[PDB]
């Protein structure tokens, strides 16, 4: 259009083999066009959506009994906002809803009837039934009595927020309702105001709504119009119209803006011919074109060809000859020639290998006059064909961090250095600039559990071993967590509980062993100018005790050690200790006070210039690194270049992750600051580590 | 029995879901005066009342005939005090239930404990 | 354990309770050979029995549906029509086929002339056996046809190629542990004679083996020490040929050797990371092609989340500065700094956003993304910056991903739920693996064996030939009647037929390795032990497929293996040492 | 049509729209094959549909066959 | 690809036997064995323009298209939609059968049973690999 002064969009059209599938790629592109590039279209043919998610939502309910009703797919009906205004739902309670109904544990069917009906052992609990006796029990009552009638309380909702409760309430005694009514078989007589009941029980009409009511009457009106005057009077059941519904309802095409004026789209029509300037084809491959419709089978027709008949082999074979005495100035014919995936070979079609096979047989190219006929088709061949390629493409970042300036204040919370020292490379991130990653919520259990993993069974884990520190029951909170709903049904939370409790009993009498009754003190202490204030918790008289389920690890040990040294800073003579799972144990001696503040210093330094600039303390890779490497005799650094593989290994080993553990690498902190670990960072890594987290070694024991 | 009724009412807006809701989950298929007493109090509640005596509820009889309705179980009912007791849904203050009476008021059992920490402290 | 009667001169029985604990002993006493039957049965059958309601179809009950067809009385006129419809059949590739396939074509086609049947297939390249393919069902077949032809061209490889392998499988008669597939020699092409490959000058033999040094090693020592011998060859291959020293001639007609024309061969994907760090150690671009995985797992689809989620909560700060903060907007710690102070720069890109979203809502899905691809002009950062073209294919693959969802879904919620839905599942879909950043010019090349087959290559290494890992899963096919017949107990006769079948399998695996070489391929062997004491004089190299090409079925050591080896060391194969080196 | 209406115009005594339509037979085959059934000469689809039915079959076959 | 190579030669075939010299050995040995230049012409010329429609199928296709030509004896449905994500299906229908037949068992005869595995996802994992396809025969 460039190139030519004058053409009208109105005398160009393009035609399409298939046209659905092709559709969303040309409605992108075209509203995609940019400003002076623009040019408008009319797309012709396109599947009726006039009301999609009311037509949707219709079906869904009209397919209701067979269903188990998955939380789901009753939220992914719930999100229709005319349904939300009919059931006075808000946008701002829904997450509400979300959450309540993701943690208060509504997982299975809608109720147990239903669960009986589908012959299983009745559960009696992770309904929806049971979610909202939760949820009221809640409302009535704190979690902190016990169980009235062996359901837990959920105290998420006390206040004036729980009329979605009662609404959300009603919506399921309504589709329990029509669930018990929808299942039976009717004639026809009676078949005809179901269809308006249900538009009428659940629906407010909006301003835009009646026409899709109005399409809904309409068919259901016709469907049985139909069957009423073909003289039918036996029942029939449901599933049979509900198929037959949507299958005529989607049948509706719009062939109403044929020539608008822009550019048109549209499949090729049976026997039409309109004369036009400009014609362009797309996706002629094999075995697209034409489409096989193959006979039914009991055909008799097909048996006696005579003059009449009209197949669409044949009927695709005019329209393209058709279609090509059509055009007066151009011809654009293009298809997919190669697989995008494995770089194969496909083919075009027999129609448009027979074209360009008279084209090659019929001219020759000027430059080659008299050279040889298959040698010039071969050219002329050669010539005609364009050849595009794979990608339309066919100042750089710089490096990410750059010195900030950082003032010391002269009070500072201690909670400000032990999140700061927790982790260092996303420290910097999350509370210096004030960016964090807010993970969306996640999904929706799909069934009861089964086993306890991951931060659950830790919490479990945990609340058993502070009543076992204590040596109280566990068979009350067993059955609290029972009634939680958050252990396996029968005799397996039992047989979990055993093994559970057999291997805590281990690590609590450790803790019994030297457990002494102790007190909270207020740290008020000054190093390098600049007073620490800060709790210290629960501190034994004679010395430091803490213990905690989890695996041992190097970050986990150097709180302590910075325990011990705000412990020694404030006088406290004495030993320090951790106990973990496996028995693990940790042990550091008392020391000078000096000390113990110059080693304060030297990590106050370390957490000013991480604050400036965002250091590289990597806790568990580099002390894997820097332990094996260290001797505990000579209290020294070994320098053997036999060792300076096997640190190789075991860091390497360290930091990309095993088939079992998570990979320490696989972190959006750490990925963010680079793509691939380099050797240069891993020196500056290991001169990090052996400058900063050299002393515990030294004291360990 | 009283759901379509209670329904009724809804569309009436004398009485909210909510509080039907709360009188089936705690009353099942109880006696219809405990039901009637939980559908009352709820409304109540979500009025925003802190006490209920047992004589306005009693002679308010706003949308059934109480009393023709109610007499239908053992012995005499019209000792309201053991006739409700005799569920299971509500209890005097020793077990963990969500309907609590002390003074001939029946009302909510986090409501009882304030309620009565403030009627030792009144009186 | 001493209840066995024997034991007199060891440590009469005199009473029959020292005879039946050991009766009883001989039993093993479990529940899972009861629950995996009982539940097999009523898995498959509720499976079956569901699909009726929704009325959907599948291809494992596709063919059930013919076969039960077949099974029906009517089966004589079904295959009547058949017959006169289809007087003919051709089947390619007939190495994977199953039995009831060979059912349905044997009873339609075993008699009726005037029809013939023509079947084309290999013994051999039967690489699909967790495919739901048969190897026994084509050993069924030829019991019965009786009509049996062989090519003898190659049309590809070098004739010393073609007789060192010849000559390599021609050692003992039906090596196949099977006697009905039988190797027979087969010839070379008149025209590729003049192929050679020559160092520095004289030509190079066509095969040569590389052994280890020492009475016993490990599969450590196997992977730390071949990787960086085969990295460093390679090496000095590319060192070499980039000054025309060696040369790839068809008589005269020569051309040096480059990147594309160097592939390797493996058998697994947790071994290849050291293959990848050995050759990039020495700088060489290596890329995986045997990779699925999808493109859902990279962090190109966290960043999208990130910016449809902060796009349609364009209000708090948090959320829109944790857009910012990712790495494809291309910021510095200067730039977030100047970013958080400037209240008027940072409402230009809040008010932007308020824009953004009413296109978004207007638009769908993949105008916008073609939008702020475009307003910030990120394209060109990533092809300033290096490496960056991967990171942005992925995009345009995620974005075209979208499009399918975009259309049959509305709501902004059900999309963004869409993705943190697949986040957390990377399914296997042939859609959802990673499209070729740059198959266009010279890299090199890490394939697995089974993507390799019709694959031609130049020239090919292979490290991993030696190792091996032994089958102890209860599955075997009968000898006779080739039914796969399923037992729960351990019955160590099944257990050794399964190994006799999974050595068939391996020695299969190493005849499609040892193919493909126009000019010429190695590999490497050692005599790696799986026993725990070490000098014992018992390798475990004949439990390997290739140590029963050298071995025979011998206890051995590395003096024996050497003289195995050299034994047919002649001019064509050659061995070589190697060192750690 | 264009013909309908020439039949209306010249043949007398025929309605505007005949009794023999795509969705007419289907309902008229629903009614008739159960009845029709068992006629000696109706084998195949007594094979095809007396195993088990709940209509969709048959109405698939109405169908097809209007 | 097949298909294509198959065009590919019998047009070459059709223009050799039209100018009556070849180039490779195989067609110039079929062209010695020809009998009828004029009848094979005229039969290629019948048989190129018809193979659009020529049988090459997989054998999921192949069965596909010979039951909707033959349905009768197989009693199945004329159109049907075809699915692929089957493992879902078989992860509710064990876990299905792991409720029913797991629950009541009481806490001795399900001490065992939690012995060798725990979850029916583990239960699955186990004996997913002989569900698909022919079922085996249990000694």
């Amino acid at each position: 259009l460039e190139e030519d002064p004058t053409l009208t969009p109105r005398d160009i059209i393009v035609m399409v083999a298939d046209i659905d599938s092709y559709s969303p790629f040309i409605q992108a592109v075209f509203g995609s066009a940019p400003a002076d590039r623009y040019l408008p279209y009319a797309i012709s043919d396109r599947r009726a959506r006039q009301s999609h998610p009311v037509l949707e939502a219709f079906i869904s309910l009209l397919s209701l009994p067979d269903s188990r009703f998955v939380s789901e797919d009753v939220l992914a009906l719930l999100d229709v906002p005319v349904l939300a205004a009919r059931f006075d739902i808000t946008e701002e309670g829904l997450r509400y809803l979300r959450q309540w109904v993701n943690e208060s544990g509504i997982r299975w069917g809608i109720d147990d009837d239903n669960v009986r009906e589908l012959e299983l052992p009745a559960t009696g609990q992770h309904t929806w039934r049971f979610g909202l006796t939760r949820m009221l029990l809640g409302y009535a009552m704190e979690s902190a009595q016990g169980e009235w009638q062996s359901v837990l309380p959920y105290d998420e909702s006390s206040g004036l927020i729980a009329e979605l409760v009662g609404h959300l309430a009603s919506l399921l005694m309504q589709l329990n309702i029509w669930r018990r009514g929808l299942a039976q078989e009717r004639p026809l007589e009676e078949w005809l105001p179901v269809c308006r009941d249900m538009l009428n029980a659940f629906f407010l009409p909006d301003a835009e709504t009646e026409a899709a009511m109005t399409l809904i009457e309409q068919q259901w009106q016709a469907i049985i119009a139909e069957g009423l005057g073909a003289q039918y009077g036996d029942a029939v059941p449901l599933s049979l119209l509900r198929d037959e519904l949507a299958q005529r309802l989607d049948q509706e095409r719009i062939s109403q803006r044929f020539l608008a004026g822009p550019v048109n789209i549209c499949t090729l029509m049976p026997m039409r011919s309109i004369p036009f300037k400009v014609v362009c084809l797309l996706g002629m491959n094999d075995g697209v074109y034409p489409r096989q419709l193959a006979p039914l089978g009991f055909d008799l027709m097909s048996q006696k060809p005579k003059r009449g008949d009209r197949s669409r082999r044949d009927d695709d074979r005019y329209l393209f000859l058709e279609a090509l005495i059509s055009a007066q100035q151009k011809l654009y014919i293009s298809y997919i020639g190669r697989s995008i995936q494995d770089n194969s070979e496909r083919f075009p079609s027999v129609l448009v290998q027979e074209l360009i096979d008279y084209i090659g047989q019929s001219h020759y190219l000027p430059g080659d006059e008299a050279l040889n006929c298959d040698e010039s088709e071969a050219r002329v061949k050669a010539h005609l064909t364009c050849l595009h390629t794979r990608m339309p493409f066919d100042k750089a970042h710089s490096e990410f961090v750059q010195p900030l300036p950082f003032t010391l204040p002269e009070t500072v919370p201690l909670e400000t250095l032990q999140r700061f020292w927790a982790h260092p490379v996303r420290a910097f991130f999350q509370m210096r600039l004030q960016v964090n990653f807010r993970t969306e919520d996640s999904e929706i259990p799909d069934t009861e559990p089964f086993i306890l993993e991951g931060l659950s069974r830790y919490q479990i884990n945990q609340q058993l071993l502070n009543a076992l520190v204590e040596q109280d029951d566990a068979e009350r909170l067993f059955r609290r967590f029972r009634a939680a709903g958050d252990l396996p049904y029968g005799a397996f939370g039992e047989i979990f509980w055993e093994t559970q409790c057999q291997e805590m009993q281990q690590l609590a009498d450790r803790v019994i062993a030297c457990r002494q009754p102790g007190q909270s003190m207020e740290i008020d202490l000054a190093c390098n100018g600049v007073q620490i204030t800060g709790w210290l918790p629960q501190v034994q008289p004679d010395g430091l005790l803490r213990w905690r389920p989890s695996l041992l690890s190097v970050a986990q040990g150097m709180q302590l050690w910075l325990e011990h040294l705000v412990y020694c800073a404030s006088g406290g003579n004495g030993e320090s200790r951790l106990f973990l799972r496996k028995d693990g144990e940790w042990r550091f001696p008392p020391l000078a006070a000096e000390q113990a503040l110059h080693y304060l210093s030297q990590l106050i330094e370390g957490y000013r210039e991480g604050m400036s600039a965002p250091l590289l303390v990597l806790p568990e890779s580099g002390g894997a690194w820097l332990k094996t490497c260290y001797d505990a005799q000579n209290d020294a650094m070994l320098d053997d270049d036999s060792t300076l593989q096997k640190a190789r290994t075991k860091f390497l080993q360290a930091y990309e992750g095993n088939m079992m553990v998570r990979g320490e690498g696989d972190d959006i902190w750490y990925q963010r600051l680079w793509r691939q670990l380099t050797p240069e960072t891993m020196e500056a890594i290991v001169e990090q580590s052996q400058r900063f987290l050299l002393p515990l070694f030294r004291f360990n024991q | 029995k009283l759901q379509k009724q209670l329904l009724e009412a809804v569309e009436h807006k004398q009485l909210r879901p909510l509080d039907v809701q709360f009188a089936l989950t705690v009353a099942g298929d109880e006696h219809p005066a405990v039901t009637l007493a939980a559908a009352l109090l709820s409304h109540d509640a979500g009025e925003g009342h802190v006490c209920l005596p047992l004589s306005r509820l009693e002679n308010n009889e706003a949308s059934h005939p109480l009393l023709a309705t109610c007499v239908s179980e053992i012995g005499e009912l019209q000792n309201w005090e053991e006739c409700l007791l005799a569920s299971q849904a509500v209890s005097r203050g020793d077990e963990p239930t969500p309907m609590i009476l002390c003074g001939d008021r029946l009302y909510l059992n986090r409501m009882w404990c304030n309620e009565r920490t403030v009627a030792r402290f009144f009186n | 354990s001493y209840q066995l009667p024997e034991s007199l001169e060891k440590f009469t029985p005199r009473h029959p309770l020292f005879e039946a604990i050991d009766q009883l002993l001989a039993e093993p006493l479990s529940i899972r050979d009861l629950v995996i039957t009982r539940a097999l049965a009523e898995i498959r059958e509720t499976v079956a029995r569901e699909k009726r309601r929704r009325g959907e179809l599948g291809f494992d009950d596709m063919l059930s549906r013919l076969d039960s067809a077949l099974r029906s009385e009517s089966g004589e006129v079904l295959a009547a029509a058949i017959r006169t419809r289809f007087p003919v059949a051709m089947i390619d590739e007939f190495q994977d086929t199953d039995p009831q396939q060979y059912r349905i074509f044997r009873r339609i086609w075993h008699h009726q002339p005037e029809t013939a049947l023509l079947l084309i297939g290999d013994p051999k390249q039967a690489i699909y056996a967790f495919r739901g393919a048969d190897i026994f069902t084509y050993m069924k077949a030829r019991s019965e046809v009786h009509a049996h032809y062989t090519l003898d061209t190659n049309w590809r490889s070098a004739p010393g190629m073609v007789n060192s392998v010849n000559k390599l499988f021609s050692q003992t008669d039906d090596a196949f542990m099977f006697r009905e597939i039988p190797f027979i020699p087969v010839k070379s092409a008149g025209k590729n004679q003049a192929l050679r490959f020559v160092f520095k000058g004289e030509t190079q033999p066509a095969m040569k083996m590389w052994l280890m040094e020492g009475e016993s090693c490990g599969v450590g020592d196997y992977q730390s020490t071949m990787a960086q011998v085969c990295a460093a060859q390679i090496r000095d291959w590319l060192q070499a040929g980039q000054r025309g020293e060696a040369l790839l001639m068809n008589g005269d007609d020569a051309r040096p050797v480059r990147a594309s024309d160097i592939s390797v061969l493996v058998r697994s994907r947790q071994e290849a990371a050291q293959v990848r760090d050995a050759l990039t150690l020495l700088e060489i671009p290596s890329v995986y092609l045997s990779n699925r995985d999808s493109v859902f797992e990279t962090l190109e689809a966290q960043e999208m989340l990130w910016l449809l989620q902060a796009v349609m909560t364009p209000e708090r700060e948090n959320t829109l500065r944790s857009a910012l903060a990712t790495s494809m907007m291309g910021l510095n710690a200067l730039d977030i700094e100047t970013l958080n102070n400037d209240e008027h720069a940072w409402d230009v890109v809040v008010e932007e956003f308020d824009g953004y979203r009413q296109i978004w809502r207007k638009r769908g899905v993949m105008p916008m993304l073609r939008a702020l691809m475009s307003a910030r002009n990120i394209a060109e950062n990533l092809l300033a910056t290096a490496g960056g073209e991967r990171r942005l294919t992925d995009i345009l693959h995620i974005s075209e991903l979208l499009q399918e969802a975009g259309t049959q879904l509305e709501s902004e919620h059900a999309l963004v739920r869409w993705l943190s839905q697949h986040i957390l599942e990377p399914d296997s879909n042939a859609s959802s693996q990673q499209m070729r950043l740059e198959s266009d010019k010279h890299l090199v090349q890490i394939v697995t064996i089974h993507k390799s087959k019709g694959l031609e290559y130049p020239l090919v290494w292979l490290p991993f030939i030696t190792n091996f890992r032994v089958q102890e899963q209860a599955f075997y096919h009968d000898r006779h009647s080739f039914e796969a017949v399923l037992d729960l107990n351990a019955a160590p006769e099944s257990v050794d037929l399964a190994e006799a079948e999974r050595l068939a399998e391996d020695l299969r695996l190493l005849y499609v390795a040892l193919t493909r070489s126009v000019w010429h391929c190695s590999l490497g062997v050692a005599p790696l032990v799986r026993r725990r004491g070490d000098k014992k004089g018992d390798t475990d190299v004949h439990q390997s497929a290739l140590g029963r090409l050298l071995q025979k079925g011998e206890p051995q050591d590395a003096a024996g293996l050497r003289t195995c080896i050299e034994a047919l060391c002649d001019d064509d194969i050659a061995w070589q040492t190697a060192q750690t080196g | 049509s264009f013909i309908w209406d020439m039949f209306v115009r010249v043949l007398p005594e025929i309605p505007k729209e005949s009794a023999f339509n795509k969705q007419s037979m289907s309902w008229k085959l629903m009614t008739l094959l159960p009845q029709l059934l068992e006629r000696e000469d109706f084998t195949l689809l007594r094979h095809y549909l007396t195993d088990d039915s709940d209509k969709r079959k048959l109405f698939q076959l109405s169908s097809k066959a209007a | 690809e097949l298909r294509g190579r198959i065009r590919s030669n019998i047009h070459e075939l059709r223009i050799a036997c039209l100018r009556e010299t070849t180039d490779n050995p195989l067609y110039e040995r079929l062209l010695e064995e020809i009998d009828d230049k004029a009848q094979a012409a005229q039969w290629l010329l019948l048989a190129e323009r018809q193979m659009d429609e020529a049988a090459v199928f997989t054998i999921h296709g192949f069965c596909q298209r010979m039951l909707n030509l033959n349905a009768f004896e197989s009693g199945m449905l004329f159109e049907q939609q075809l699915i692929e994500d089957e493992s879902l299906l078989r992860y509710q229908a064990c876990a299905d059968f792991w409720r029913r037949h797991c629950y009541p068992l009481p806490r001795e005869i399900a001490q065992v049973v939690f012995e060798t595995w725990k979850g029916p996802q583990a239960l699955l994992r186990d004996i997913n690999r002989y569900l698909q396809g022919e079922a085996p025969v249990i000694k």
